[PDB]
């Protein structure tokens, strides 16, 4: 099995900041990660697959990086519709698992 | 370039054309055959194999194993027939789901003789004889034996032989008939009578089934070909 | 013996002799070759019908349609998006030719392939579209599958693939007869893994039948046009062939409704006969 | 008189003084492999008359309520002498088969057996929420085969399904009518004519050589055409001998050991 | 090269212009055989006057 | 937009069972693997099991196996998922989902990128 760990757990910002987000796992997956985006009371979206690839509709301001161990999801300026909770999750192999999630809120 | 002009026609799709086409998948290497067994080459080889025939279809004893098994008992002599069949191998309902009959529905016009042949199935301490015949149509279909003696007919004794068979003649004024119910092109009639009872001795069945099949002949033909109404699919 | 005429009939005269043609034994499996003249008196015709029709060439020259194909131009904001499609090909999504075709055991024959193409709008006018392009590419089994109507995929630097104009004749290719074994099974009485003892459950378990995972691929069909403002909705239409067909081991023509890939059977349709009588002309 | 026979394979040997007569199936007699058809190029097995011999099944018995009987080859002999040990140890195999039913009675008797031999027998299963679902260990019941029924009764236990055929005897267990079974090779035991039938099976198949333990080519099917009845149950009991012929194996492993149950 | 071939009702024309033979028209000119096989699969000769068995 | 709609939740008396279903519209059901993924009150979401679209392959995570069951109805277009043995740690929002795994029966050629997600039922383990 695999564990996936998000830091910071919570994080604060003001309009227009860059925001920066890390998820990290106990081995090396190659390229095997997506981030999904979910709003109170309302299920995940997704935002990036393949930890590079940006899901059609999605702002250009969201990025994703890394590779191997260590990943990262950017937001290059912070807007007020962007607060909600922000989750990893691997394809490495079977079982598949998740992140502990990211909370962003406007400081 | 060569002039040409276009006749009626082009640019339409018709599902019988026999054109050439270009090939996606060229230089394919494609997989020598083998010698299978059982090889067809034409469908009335299908249609020339005996099979049987479900005689009874009562309301209650339709789509089970007992529609294809005919009685028979040691009672008394009598003139009353013991079944009876209208000739339309393609539309009579005991006729039209067997082998002959499934080939047919694809097809609209048929020609050709047919034969007939039953089994019996009692055991070897009966006896009998029976009365087959064949009526072609134009008059009353009998109900009698003294009508049906007059027919196409053979006297069948059950005997070491345990089977006979009666060939029914291609005889019409039409070259080809229709595969669905039609008073200009109809067929015929074929019965079964007793021409003695059935005799037995003592502790043995006093009644017992018979068996019937159905195939075609060599000189049996099909021309114009459609589809079939015995299968259809859900919306 | 091609296309040639069938034998003609001869002329009998009365019989009386020990030879008993008429009678025989159904028991040992053998259909008895009686023809008209050795039960009645029969004169002498000359033959003129012939089989030519009802042969197994003749039998399959018919273009079927086995699926149809829907796909959609509009703006990917909407509900609905610019909808590429994907179909598994297979003759046993209709009934017709999947019955004409397992009469037989085992076959041969090369493919002849027909796309018919037909598109509407969906809204009051509001405009018009020009005139719209479609790719077809057939995508062999271990190829990428699409995931996008523009993805690298559709680059189709190896995969067979055809641009249809609309308005224009139908498509036609043709392929060979593509299969890893010597000839085509509509039958299959076997499983594709064993249950070891030895190994846990769930590793050795399969469907019955199933032969091959998935025979030959996929079809992946797009409109080329970016988009227009109007929503536009197209179906296309496939039909087969088959050319040069073999087939071997007749068997029995299916008789109820079919239910899924497998000669399965659902309840409350197993009735086909109707009422009759057995003394009733 | 012609209806006496004889037949003798390996050690084994059969008599018989009331046969109708011998029907090979498409007219094909079994053959081995010819060099121009051989896809497998290392040497062949042919274990000859250690293995093609007759081996004779467990008896049934024949009531008024019987519906049906079928096995499947070569299923049917896995447990039998050196074939089985031989078919474990291979991955590849191939053979024909000589099948002799043997069924008699007296002359106050009255009653007909039909007797199928289907390449490729599919059957229908019992779900009527999933399709092509039963499992290996129901579909494989060995020696002992299985019945059919006179009616369909749908399983309804979703979460944990039975996961075995339904073959209903008058849609011949696969949706087409018994009554054009005939198509297929066959031969009727009728208890005032005979009381035996024999078939010569070759290999057919759509390959030259496959796995015998994933894989049945023959199908063998019994069923009543006419009910047994006798002066007054009634019971008369069926026998059933295989003999596998011109078998051979490829492809040499250590054995398998196949999940029965 | 052509191949001229005859209608039943004189000859008519035909030309391949691919050169995969998947590409080629159905040519027809089918062959019968004897259904033996299936009729009479029995192992000896049987004659329909003789009794069948005696 | 495809539409999946679950069903079937509510309270559940502890060591007893419910039974979950998520019906799918808009789209060619038997033609996609399907996921069963829950979320407990205010925590992070935890994957259960999934089907590869033949009603016959499947996987469950740890924590509910031997307890939990997942099949399919092809010709309704519904997934069920039977749970037993509920304990108090099982009460979590429960989402039916679809990946990119369109014609695949094995992990080789699957890959589990979830395009579509349902509303969400709750369970809920309580005396
Ligand atoms: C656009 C090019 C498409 C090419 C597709 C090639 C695959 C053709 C398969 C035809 C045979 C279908 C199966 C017949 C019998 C069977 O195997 O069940």
């Amino acid at each position: 099995d695999i564990q996936m760990t998000q830091s910071p757990s919570s994080l604060s910002a003001s309009v227009g900041d860059r925001v920066t987000i890390t998820c990290q796992a106990s081995q090396d997956i190659n390229n095997y990660l997506n981030w999904y985006q979910q709003k109170p009371g309302k299920a995940p979206n997704l935002l990036i697959y393949d930890a590079s690839n940006l899901e059609t509709g999605v702002p250009s301001r969201f990025s994703g990086g890394g590779s191997g161990t260590d990943f990262t999801l950017t937001i290059s300026s912070l807007q007020p519709e962007d607060v909600a909770t922000y989750h990893c999750q691997h394809y490495d192999n079977l079982p598949l698992s998740f992140g502990g999630g990211t909370k962003v809120e406007i400081k | 370039g060569l002039p040409v002009m276009n006749t009626p026609g082009s640019n339409q799709y018709l599902t019988a054309d026999n054109f050439q086409s270009p090939c996606a998948l060229p230089e394919f290497d494609v997989t020598p055959p083998i010698d299978i067994p059982g090889e067809v080459k034409n469908m009335m080889e299908l249609a020339e194999i005996d099979t049987m025939i479900p005689f009874d279809l009562s309301a209650k004893k339709k789509n089970t194993m007992e529609m294809y098994r005919v009685r028979l008992s040691d009672k008394p002599h009598t003139d009353d027939p013991i079944l009876c069949l209208s000739l339309s191998p393609a539309s009579d309902p005991r006729l039209s789901h067997t082998m002959l009959g499934e080939i047919l529905n694809y097809y609209t016009h048929w020609a050709g003789s047919l034969k007939f042949t039953f089994l019996f199935c009692g055991s070897m301490m009966a006896t009998g004889k029976l009365l087959v015949s064949y009526a072609p149509p134009g008059a009353d279909p009998p109900k009698k034996r003294k009508e049906a003696m007059l027919g196409t007919h053979v006297i069948w004794d059950i005997g070491l032989q345990s089977s006979c068979t009666m060939v029914v003649p291609w005889i019409s004024n039409t070259t080809y008939r229709q595969t669905i119910d039609d008073s200009f092109t109809e067929g015929g009639y074929i019965s079964v009578f007793y021409q003695t009872r059935i005799v037995v001795p003592l502790s043995t069945p006093r009644e017992m089934d018979i068996l019937g099949f159905v195939s075609a002949c060599n000189d049996f033909s099909v021309r114009l070909m459609r589809d079939t109404t015995h299968i259809e699919q859900k919306a | 013996t091609s296309r040639d005429a069938l034998p003609n009939t001869e002329a009998s005269g009365p019989a009386h002799s020990k030879e008993i043609p008429a009678l025989t034994a159904v028991e040992t499996g053998a259909t008895n070759p009686l023809v008209p003249s050795d039960t009645v008196q029969t004169r002498h015709v000359v033959q003129h019908r012939s089989r030519s029709e009802s042969s197994i060439e003749s039998f399959f020259a018919r273009g079927a349609c086995v699926a149809i194909i829907t796909v959609d131009n509009s703006a990917s904001t909407k509900n609905k998006d610019k909808l590429f499609t994907v179909w598994k090909i297979t003759y046993k999504d209709t009934v017709q030719l999947r019955r004409k075709l397992e009469f037989f055991t085992y076959s041969r024959f090369d493919m002849e392939f027909t796309f018919v193409v037909t598109a509407n709008f969906t809204e009051t006018n509001n405009g018009h579209a020009l005139n719209q392009v479609y790719q077809i590419m057939y995508v062999p089994p271990g190829a990428p599958v699409p995931e996008k109507w523009d993805d690298y995929t559709w680059q189709t630097s190896s995969n067979p693939s055809i641009f249809y104009t609309y308005g224009t004749a139908p498509a036609r290719i043709s392929v060979p007869y593509v299969g890893i074994s010597n000839a085509y099974s509509h039958f299959y009485d076997g499983f594709s893994k064993v249950p070891l003892k030895d190994q846990s459950a769930a590793l050795g378990d399969s469907l019955y039948g199933a032969a091959s995972l998935n025979d030959f691929g996929i079809l992946a069909v797009r409109v080329v046009n970016d988009h227009n403002p109007t929503k536009v909705t197209s179906k296309i239409r496939v039909y087969l062939k088959p050319k040069h067909i073999r087939v071997w081991c007749p068997r029995p023509p299916r008789a109820v409704a079919y239910y899924g890939p497998g000669v399965d059977y659902k309840d409350g349709t197993l009735t086909p006969l109707s009422t009759k009588d057995l003394t009733t002309y | 008189s012609d209806r006496v026979l004889q037949l003798t394979l390996g050690n084994s040997t059969i008599t018989t003084q009331e046969a109708a007569n011998s029907v090979v199936a498409y007219g094909r007699w079994p053959e081995y492999l010819r060099d121009s058809e051989a896809n497998p190029v290392d040497q062949p097995t042919e274990p000859d008359v250690a293995a093609c011999r007759f081996y004779t099944l467990d008896t049934v018995s024949w009531t008024k309520e019987s519906r049906g009987w079928w096995w499947k080859l070569p299923d049917a002999l896995r447990d039998m002498g050196l074939f089985g040990q031989n078919m474990y140890y291979h991955y590849l195999g191939r053979s024909g088969y000589t099948v002799h039913v043997q069924c008699n009675a007296s002359k106050f008797h009255q009653g007909a057996l039909g007797v199928f031999a289907v390449p490729e027998m599919c059957l229908a299963g019992d779900s009527n929420t999933t399709t092509m679902h039963t499992s290996y260990q129901n579909a494989n019941p060995g020696e002992k085969g299985g019945t059919f029924t006179g009616t369909f009764t749908p399983d309804d236990n979703q979460t944990s399904p039975a996961r075995r055929f339904c073959p209903v005897d008058y849609l011949f267990g696969n949706g087409t009518l018994l009554g054009n079974a005939f198509v297929f090779p066959h031969q009727i035991i009728n208890l005032r004519t005979n009381n035996c039938a024999t078939l010569v099976l070759p290999y057919v198949n759509s390959l030259s050589i496959d796995s015998m333990v994933k894989h049945n080519n023959w199908g063998i099917a019994i069923l009543p055409l006419a009910p047994l009845n006798f002066a007054s149950s009634p019971e008369i009991p069926i026998t059933l001998t295989i003999a596998p012929m011109c078998c051979e194996f490829n492809g040499l492993r250590n054995i398998t050991l196949p999940r029965l149950q | 090269g052509a191949q001229v071939s005859s209608q039943k009702v004189i000859n008519y024309t035909t030309i391949n212009y691919y050169r995969d033979s998947a590409s080629n028209a159905a040519s027809k000119q089918d062959f019968s055989q004897d259904p033996s096989k299936f009729t009479e699969p029995i192992k000896d000769v049987l004659i329909k006057t003789s009794p069948m068995l005696n | 937009q495809v539409q999946l709609v679950e069903s079937g939740g509510g309270v559940v008396q502890p060591g007893r069972s419910l039974k979950l279903s998520c019906a799918a519209s808009g789209f060619t059901f038997s033609t996609y693997a399907m996921h069963w993924v829950r979320q407990a009150p205010g925590k992070g979401l935890e994957w259960v099991a999934v089907m590869w679209n033949d009603g016959l392959n499947k996987y469950y995570a740890e924590s509910g196996k031997g307890r939990f069951t997942i099949f399919r109805d092809n010709f309704k277009s519904t997934l069920y998922l039977q749970m037993n043995s509920l304990r108090a740690e099982d009460t979590a929002v429960y989402y039916c989902a679809r990946d990119r795994s369109r014609y695949c029966s094995n992990i080789s050629c699957s890959r589990f990128i979830f395009d579509y997600w349902g509303q969400g039922t709750l369970v809920t383990v309580s005396s």
